[PDB]
């Protein structure tokens, strides 16, 4: 049967516009929703459903067939009390601990699943015609829709029946569930990894992105080690100092300041003191140790912010309170992207809500260094992923760009 | 009798905690009432009204003026429908066909049952002679015009009969308005009538009513303000208002009829007349023309003068928009697949900010132009701009923020966009070290800008009326007149290092603009920070 499911107390349906799509997305769509019609998946509906929510397409890695993507963030923030507290997923903390951990789509099981009756019109969304030339096509969802919230709430049951067996046998293998992701975490060697990942996926198969979180940690403060200072790198370390002084108290630069006395060139070689060594091993000391009192509220939101740092380099910080990091990272991988600035935004994105995903089990709002039309016309096109974080857009360039490279 | 095909109705409710209409009638005369009265029995003879006996239903007004039904009320509080169009089809994404027939359904609204749970909610009451026997009581069995859900309702229906007739002549091309359909076919024109003969007939099936044989609408068609030809297309004469007392009202209406004729004639500004309609006080507002401004539209004249026409799309050839520089922020584009024949025009304005630049400008007009095109053909141009491939590419490469053009190739039409000076990553050697530093007194607004160099070469300049921000632009500026080819500077002004770290070639700040053109006679320059008040060398803040 089916469960029931209402919405919040005094809201309504998501009425979201759908944005414009390429005709070979707009043409994917009308073949893949026939499909699904003919399948019951999705039906038909008329101009009683005031209800709609945007819809695209997208392509897999290693894969050409196009992808369905319906934007549900509105919808999931419309149910948020639903998958969360009523019937919420817990997250393991063993996960990113665990040495390799990789990630499969479980979409194809959501389908099996019929949905309550009276929450259907909720699911409503519109494959748009080129120019307006025709009225668009409206469907909305007979069974679990992918990339709804909901769904791998209502299925927990069943995921729970099928993988007792598996979890029996091998219990050091970890597996969490995020939407339309499972992650299986383990620690195998590789082929051995991947020969498990085929018996769970066969395993799978008659009931209905490899990641290594072990080479990560949080990158802590590095400050240069020369032989011979000029007037411009004295300049630069204690400005990098008195920025990091508001993460680390016990942070002085005076006797940095004390060399910088006077008005030198700044090709100019400044010798160090013995005051100066003191002061500088010292705050290298201090910036060894870890934050003091750094905690994960579950309850306030995940921030990650961006700075582009040119050649293809990216840095990136997720934090809950300013100054008070919970992970910094950086990113730098050559896989097709050296002339396109937002692709390369639009794949860090992702790593980086796959990482969140994995350390904490939700997404966090990102800080984007891109206008908002710019990233609102392209980000569609580089898409990869089942879900979608949200976002915001600094304009306006951070001092601190170069206090992370 | 031949039985008309069923069509299935609509369910409609109301909103939640919404009763029906229960408004008073308004008095009528008698011409009125007789009026009303002819009209509705011959309605209720063609089975598209009812009388409903006098119970409780609920009440909607009436007036004759051809009878009219007043649903505001009910409007206010029947439920909400899906969005039947939210635009027009735009003529220059259509592809040309040798026969376009326009069909224009007749009694549209009136040809399709209402929801039976929803009749007993229209229904209205004529009032009689005199107010001595009770009014006529009647309800709607049809969609009513006036009816917040009639467009929807009757265009899904239209929908849901059209598609098989679509499917099974896959040689037509059939596009569905509100109360139209505009079938188009490159066969042979007799096969053609005989298509449209054979679609009228299916549509009769349904009960759906067509133009007879001809006697439709040939071209060329006045649709939506355009003009639709066999071959071209372009919009309706506009009509320009000429008066010695320019108003709000008026200046509001020249701006819509010219954005409205800007899509086809190319060069029409409308920025010195959003100026004057910056102020929203007055509706008649008597505003006037600034010598700009006269010109603008002397040129705007000028260029309604001979008629210019768009060309149809045609998939099979590329989609080019080229961008030109009109200066003043702003920009105009042409949207063609061969050379001198446009399939479109447009232009773009700058956003309203502090600071700007060129390139950032030419990037937003290339995303609008993106999303345009986008929607109406469904693929993004190639771009033509006034800008050299190592220019986007230095401006890509070293900008903070991310950005992106699809592909696009150089044309060498002036004025070109170019980045006027570049800041240098690393510090100059040989070049003078200008540390500088200016503060204000916020009581009395008398501040000091100046500079100490490793040269010994000192200024310090006293200022009456100024701030903090505004000496420390002011000591960066002294550093650039007084300073060499090449020069770094030193400054703790997180504010001028922001400014000039956005990368701007024109400011609403006159200032701003003496540090930019300053920046653009230098050969290398490189801006340091430090921190303020922490004891740093060269910075003194002592002199103020
Ligand atoms: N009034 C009005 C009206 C007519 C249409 C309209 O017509 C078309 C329908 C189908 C098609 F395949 C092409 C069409 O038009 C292409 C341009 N064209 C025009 C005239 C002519 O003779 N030949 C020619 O190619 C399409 C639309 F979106 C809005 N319309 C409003
Ligand atoms: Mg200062």
């Amino acid at each position: 049967e089916t469960v029931p499911v209402k919405l919040k107390p005094g809201m309504d349906g998501p009425k979201v516009k759908q944005w414009p799509l390429t005709e070979e997305k707009i043409k994917a769509l009308v073949e893949i929703c026939t499909e699904m019609e003919k399948e019951g998946k999705i039906s038909k509906i008329g101009p009683e459903n005031p209800y709609n929510t945007p819809v695209f397409a997208i392509k897999k890695k290693d894969s050409t067939k196009w992808r369905k993507l319906v934007d549900f963030r509105e919808l999931n923030k419309r149910t948020q009390d639903f998958w969360e507290v009523q019937l919420g997923i817990p997250h393991p903390a063993g996960l990113k601990k665990k040495k390799s951990v990789t990630v499969l789509d479980v979409g194809d099981a959501y389908f099996s699943v019929p949905l309550d009756e009276d929450f259907r019109k909720y699911t409503a969304f519109t494959i748009p015609s080129i120019n307006n030339e025709t009225p668009g096509i409206r469907y909305q969802y007979n069974v679990l829709p992918q990339g709804w919230k909901g769904s791998p709430a209502i299925f927990q049951s069943s995921m729970t029946k099928i993988l007792e067996p598996f979890k029996k046998q091998n219990p050091d293998i970890v597996i969490y569930q995020y939407m339309d992701d499972l992650y299986v975490g383990s620690d195998l060697e590789i082929g051995q990894h991947r020969t498990k990942i085929e018996e769970l996926r066969q395993h799978l198969l008659r009931w209905g992105y490899e990641l290594h979180p072990d080479k990560w940690t949080v990158q802590p403060i590095v400050l240069p080690e020369k032989d011979s200072w000029t007037v411009n790198d004295i300049q630069k370390l204690v400005g990098k100092l008195n920025w990091a002084s508001q993460i680390y108290p016990g942070i002085k630069v005076r006797q940095l300041s004390k060399l910088l006395r006077g008005t030198k060139a700044l090709t100019e070689v400044i010798p160090l003191t013995e005051e100066a060594e003191l002061e500088l091993a010292e705050n290298r000391e201090i910036l060894k140790e870890p934050v003091h009192g750094v905690y994960y509220d579950p309850s306030k939101d995940l921030i990650a912010e961006i700075q582009k740092q040119g050649q293809g380099q990216w840095t990136y910080q997720i934090y809950q309170e300013p100054f008070k990091n919970l992970k910094t990272g950086k990113y730098a991988r050559m896989r097709g992207a050296h002339t396109n600035d937002v692709k390369q935004l639009t794949e860090a994105v992702q790593k980086i809500t796959t990482e969140s995903i994995v350390i904490w089990g939700k997404t966090p709002k990102f800080k984007l260094p891109i206008q908002k039309e710019t990233w609102e016309t392209w980000w569609t096109e580089y898409w990869q992923a089942t879900w979608i974080p949200e976002w915001e857009f600094v304009n306006t360039p951070p001092l601190v760009k170069l206090w992370y490279q | 009798m031949v039985p008309i095909s069923p069509i299935e109705t609509v369910p409609v409710k109301l909103k939640p905690g919404m009763d029906g209409p229960k408004v008073k009638q308004w008095p009528l005369t008698e011409e009125k009432i007789k009026a009303l009265v002819e009209i509705c029995t011959e309605m209720e003879k063609e089975g598209k009204i009812s009388k409903i006996g006098p119970e409780n239903p609920y009440n909607t007004p009436v007036f004759a003026i051809r009878k009219l039904v007043d649903f505001r009320e009910l409007n206010k509080r029947t439920q909400d429908f899906w969005e039947v169009q939210l635009g027009i089809p735009h003529p220059a994404g259509l592809k040309k066909k040798k026969s376009v027939t326009v069909l224009d359904v007749g009694d549209a609204y009136f040809s399709v049952p209402l929801d039976e749970d929803f009749r007993k909610y229209t229904a209205f009451t004529i009032p009689s002679i005199n107010n001595e026997t009770p009014g006529i009581r009647y309800q709607y069995n049809v969609l009513p015009q006036g009816w917040k859900g009639s467009p929807a309702i009757f265009q899904s229906s239209m929908t849901k009969i059209l598609e098989p007739f679509a499917a099974q002549n896959p040689d037509i091309v059939i596009c569905q308005y509100m109360d139209d359909l505009y079938v188009g076919s490159d066969l042979e024109i007799g096969q053609h009538r005989t298509k449209i003969e054979e679609l009228r007939q299916h549509l009769l099936r349904w009960g759906l009513t067509t133009p007879d044989k001809k006697h439709q609408k040939e071209p060329p068609f006045l649709w939506m303000g355009y003009e639709l030809h066999p071959d071209k297309w372009t919009v309706q004469p506009i009509v320009l208002p000429e008066k010695d007392s320019w108003t709000v009202n008026d200046i509001q209406k020249l701006v819509g009829k010219l954005n409205w004729a800007s899509q086809i004639y190319p060069g029409i500004k409308v920025r010195q007349l959003s100026k004057l309609l910056r102020g929203t006080k007055a509706l008649t507002e008597v505003i006037p023309l600034t010598e700009e401004a006269e010109l603008e539209l002397a040129e705007n004249r000028e260029i309604l003068k001979e008629p210019v026409h768009g060309v149809y799309y045609d998939p099979s050839k590329d989609l080019i928009a080229e961008i030109q520089k009109q200066g003043q922020g702003q920009w105009t584009y042409q949207i063609y697949q061969e050379p001198f024949k446009n399939l479109k025009t447009g232009k773009y304005a700058r956003m309203r900010g502090a600071h700007t630049n060129d390139v950032k400008q030419l990037t937003e007009a290339v995303q609008k132009i993106t999303t345009e095109s986008i929607v109406i053909w469904g693929k993004t141009p190639k771009f033509k701009l006034p800008i050299q491939k190592e220019t986007w590419e230095t401006w890509w490469t070293e900008y903070w923020q991310a950005t992106w053009i699809p592909e696009w190739e150089f044309v060498n039409t002036p004025p070109l966009v170019k980045l006027w000076y570049q800041l240098e990553k690393e510090p100059i050697v040989g070049a003078e070290t200008f540390y500088v530093d200016g503060a204000a007194n916020r009581e009395t607004k008398l501040g000091k800008a100046g500079y100490v160099t490793n040269k010994g070469r000192q200024k310090v300049v006293p200022l009456t009326n100024t701030t903090n921000q505004k000496t420390e632009l002011q000591a960066i500026y002294l550093a650039l007149q007084d300073s060499g080819l090449e020069v770094n500077i030193v400054t703790d002004s997180q504010y001028a290092l922001g400014i000039i770290q956005a990368q701007p070639d024109k400011s609403e700040s006159e200032l701003v603009n003496q540090i930019i053109e300053q920046l653009i006679k230098k050969e290398k320059v490189y801006l340091a920070w430090v921190p303020a008040h922490k004891g740093i060398g060269g910075n003194e803040q002592v002199d103020k």
